[PDB]
């Protein structure tokens, strides 16, 4: 039954789900500033070369 | 088995009660509330005394 | 400076009550207190 | 296999970072030092946003509490804006998350099948003296 | 697959193209500084003034990113960022001035230039490792 | 004027934050006992009067802090410290650091104290109704008393370097 | 052994990448985008009969009071002072 | 040099607007039915190419005013009278006060047109999935552009009245 | 302190709204107001 599973037993001890928000979660508020970031310093450098 | 059961699982299933917040669940705030001030006041006199001299 | 007794009571209870006011502090050791303060009332 | 009904505990110390994950805690402290880091170089580039005077906006912000001052050029208020937007949506998932875990209780048990109470072995298990029990296990 | 280590690189990705134009700048400042009454010395001045403002961020900003892989855990890259990380506390840095530079124009303007094109070279090269370290991370979900 | 209000402050929140924690009527719960910071004593039982001390056995931190109630105590010491501060700028005057440093160790005593009670409720409540006595009062009246003349020694201090 | 259940895995369900704003339609995420370019060129109309609020400045206002921040800025007159409030009420 | 962007933003909002609302590829929805404004038509069924109109029977002034798509067209009246306006102001020149109008009308233009998609909007829901056409977009793009053209008037009107 | 009536409604407005407050009283009374208020 189990030494020949051809699913196998990949992770077959339990791990208890936490109920707390994970990073997965809201990665996408994190990619938007890290996004913003960059966006300002391309505009900064932009002003600076202006003048 | 179940029907001389002393207790049932499905009159407690949800049996939800809702209680304030003791001081229990927040004192870890309160904590580092006070290091915090005490905290503040030590780099004050650290910048005290480094400026009176 | 601006930060007397009665200032300072004015500036922790309008942080308290997450509205803000005009003054805030402009040195290293008054800006640690009203950070933990925040930080405690955010929470 | 026999435990005691996983019952709630006595909320720890340091409970109220609960809402949010470890990982998302960590973020958001570097978040914060690389947005006050940013500000500072777009203000120095193109103003009174020196690092000391600019970690204190990015926390004034984070925190709800109002901003002393605000950027004026372009450059800066993209920064500005972003942060603000970011503030308010860990804001508001973390007080969302935080009514989660109070409305509705779950309860996990700590140990679920032999297998794992082997692994364990923080949690000490015991047999009857001496039958079919023991003999089994021997 | 966002991961705290895969945050790390990005903001280490976008802090970086500031380290890189400090570098750039320090170039352009030792090549208008080498090719020369009050004057000059005024020049001279302002460009050591400028340059004494300009050490300090390129070196905090470093600190930053040696920390951040510390606290994230990323060990193969934080022994890339040791060495250069020694060299910035002023290991092979005498005691003479606080600043940089007296004009000095002399061995140790050469000496300065090198340091500043190897360190360019050091600072996009680490550059574009983490941006492949950040592709890595995030796109293998 | 105002020194001898900081010193009459000083000394009777020493004296208040000392009756608070020796004696033994912090918290009422059940028979009824009035309860205590050391010793918990019965009322309205089979038993009364004399009376039995309490037994407490990382929150082996807690249970120690509370046990060796510490901050109270560290409270009381601050608070005696201070007032032997204010005692002494008056002779040997115009030291103009003393004054000041006596208005840190009555900041300091409320501090400790808050923490002091903070540590006692979270341990208390390791259904039933419960209260709190005199005792208790008077460790909370110390408090702002503490605070009061920490305030008010900062304010002597700035007006005597002023005056200089 | 005996009879027994049998129902599909349930997978991990990962979240999407910009799952946090679900709570609100698209409807909603776009018609906020539009209501505030219009509210922040409605303001410069207002305060610009004939200070300090020209477009860009007015588009920065409108964007701070929409995150709950507040500028340093404010409106200073009545018909200023109505689209401020409005959209304050609005945002909250 | 701005008064020309003026007219030619305002007549290619005007065109833009009026090409929204009479087409119908707003809503696609379900076989795959182009819907419209006024006009529903079908696609990849049983009947295609010819197609019937909308049935449309205090929520009955949400129906009536959905129904009788009144504002959109009150937007494209506006957008038309602020592009007259402008070209008005180049003859009978230094009214000073013809550029502020339009400079109102290509704004209560946008005001009237997000109204008009709000409405649009709620009324639609009125499970499935559904998508949004190139007229819905011709009407957005009208509304950014109304906006645009109204600041521009607004800030020639200024300079124009600090020239004086 | 100027606090007119006109500029009072837009005070306890502001404070309401949870945005920024553009000043603040200066007064015991005026403050006394200000704090109820924001509670
Ligand atoms: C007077 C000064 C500080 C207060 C001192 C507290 C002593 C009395 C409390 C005793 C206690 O319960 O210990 C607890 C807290 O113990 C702590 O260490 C509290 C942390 C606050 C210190 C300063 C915070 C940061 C400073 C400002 C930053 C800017 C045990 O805590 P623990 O050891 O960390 O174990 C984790 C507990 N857990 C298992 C539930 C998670
Ligand atoms: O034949 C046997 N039948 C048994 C039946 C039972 C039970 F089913 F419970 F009645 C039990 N118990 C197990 C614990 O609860 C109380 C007594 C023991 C038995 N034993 C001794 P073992 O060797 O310890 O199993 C036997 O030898
Ligand atoms: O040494 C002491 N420090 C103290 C601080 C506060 C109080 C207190 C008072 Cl005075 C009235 C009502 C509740 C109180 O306790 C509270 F924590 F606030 F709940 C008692 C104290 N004793
Ligand atoms: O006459 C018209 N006014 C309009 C206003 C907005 C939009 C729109 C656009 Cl351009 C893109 C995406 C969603 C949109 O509608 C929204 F309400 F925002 F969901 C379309 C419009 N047409
Ligand atoms: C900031 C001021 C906003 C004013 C909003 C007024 C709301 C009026 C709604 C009345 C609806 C009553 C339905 C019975
Ligand atoms: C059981 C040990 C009793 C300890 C009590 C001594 C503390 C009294 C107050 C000391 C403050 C100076
Ligand atoms: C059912 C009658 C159709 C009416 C459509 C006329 C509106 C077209 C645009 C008018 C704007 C000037
Ligand atoms: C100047 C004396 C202070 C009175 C009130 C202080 C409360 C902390
Ligand atoms: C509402 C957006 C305006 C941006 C350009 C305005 C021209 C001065």
């Amino acid at each position: 039954w189990y030494d020949k599973g051809e699913c196998g037993a990949a992770a077959a001890a339990s791990k208890a789900k936490t109920s707390a928000l994970s990073l997965s979660n809201v990665a996408g508020v994190f990619y938007i500033l890290a996004g913003g970031l960059g966006l300002a310093m391309a505009v900064a450098l932009i002003e600076f070369c202006y003048k | 088995w179940y029907d001389k059961g002393e207790c049932g699982s499905g009159g407690g299933d949800s049996k939800e009660k809702t209680s304030a917040l003791s001081l229990s669940n927040v004192a870890g705030v309160f904590y580092i509330l006070v290091g915090g001030l005490g905290l503040a006041m030590l780099v004050a006199l650290i910048e005290f005394c480094y400026k009176s001299r | 400076n601006e930060f007397g007794i009665f200032n300072s009571l004015w500036f922790s209870l309008g942080a308290f009550m997450q509205q803000g006011c005009d003054i805030s502090p402009r040195s290293l050791s008054g800006r640690i207190v009203g950070g933990v303060w925040w930080f405690f009332t955010l929470i | 296999i026999m435990i005691k009904k996983p019952q709630k505990s006595k909320p720890g110390v340091f409970s109220f970072l609960d809402p949010l994950a470890y990982e998302i805690w960590m973020c958001i402290v570097f978040a914060y030092i690389g947005v006050s880091v940013v500000l500072f170089l777009v203000s120095r580039f193109s103003n009174e946003f020196g690092i000391f005077n600019s970690l204190w906006f990015s926390l004034g912000a984070f925190m709800r509490q109002g901003c002393d001052i605000s950027p004026r050029s372009l450059s800066g208020r993209i920064v500005g804006g972003v942060w603000w937007f970011f503030t308010l949506i860990i804001i508001s998932s973390y007080t969302a998350n935080l009514a989660a875990f109070l409305t509705v209780e779950r309860m996990v048990s700590p140990i679920e099948s032999a297998e794992d109470l082997s692994k364990q072995t923080e949690i000490a298990y015991g047999t009857l003296d001496s039958g079919s029990t023991k003999e089994f296990f021997r | 697959a966002f991961t705290f280590a895969a945050f790390c690189y990005m903001l280490t990705l976008v802090l970086c193209a500031s380290l890189i134009f400090f570098v750039i700048w320090h170039i352009i400042a030792f090549d208008e500084l080498r090719t020369d009454a009050r004057e000059r010395l005024k020049n001279i001045e302002r460009i050591c003034c400028l340059l004494r403002k300009l050490v300090v961020p390129e070196y905090s900003i470093h600190g930053l990113f040696c920390l951040m892989f510390l606290c994230a855990a990323e060990w193969v890259t934080l022994g890339l960022n040791i060495p250069l990380l020694f060299t910035h506390l002023w290991r092979y840095f005498h005691r003479p001035a606080d600043g940089s530079e007296s004009i000095m124009n002399a061995d140790i303007l050469n000496y300065c230039q090198k340091e500043s094109w190897c360190k360019l070279a050091f600072y996009l090269l680490s550059f574009f490792y983490y941006l492949y370290s950040m592709v890595y991370t995030l796109v293998s979900f | 004027v105002q020194v001898l209000l900081t010193t009459i402050g000083a000394f009777s929140a020493f004296g208040l934050m000392t009756i608070a924690i020796s004696t033994d009527y912090w918290l009422y719960t059940r028979g009824l006992t009035h309860s205590g910071l050391w010793r918990i004593c019965c009322l309205e039982g089979l038993k009364r009067g004399v009376c039995v001390k309490i037994n407490h056995f990382a929150e082996y931190l807690l249970r120690v802090v509370r046990a060796s109630s510490i901050f109270p105590i560290l409270s009381a010491i601050l608070l005696l410290l201070g007032g032997v501060c204010v005692a002494a700028s008056r002779v040997y005057k115009s030291k103009r650091n003393i004054i000041l440093g006596a208005g840190i160790l009555f900041v300091a005593a409320g501090l400790s104290n808050i923490i002091g009670v903070i540590v006692y409720i979270s341990a208390n409540a390791g259904k039933n109704h419960y209260s709190y006595g005199w005792s208790f009062y008077f460790g909370g009246l110390s408090f702002i008393l503490a605070e009061v003349i920490g305030v008010l020694a900062v304010n002597i201090y700035i007006e005597r370097s002023r005056e200089a | 052994l005996g009879i027994s259940i049998m129902i599909k895995k349930p997978q991990k369900s990962k979240p999407g990448v910009f799952s946090f704003l679900d709570p609100l339609a698209y409807e909603i995420w776009m018609c906020i985008v539009f209501a505030y370019i219009g509210v922040s060129v409605v303001l410069f109309l207002v305060s610009r009969f004939s200070n300090e609020f020209g477009i860009f400045n007015s588009l920065w206002f409108s964007l701070g009071a929409f995150m709950q921040q507040g500028c340093d800025i404010s409106p200073r007159s009545l018909s200023g002072r109505i689209v401020g409030g409005v959209w304050w009420f609005f945002t909250l």
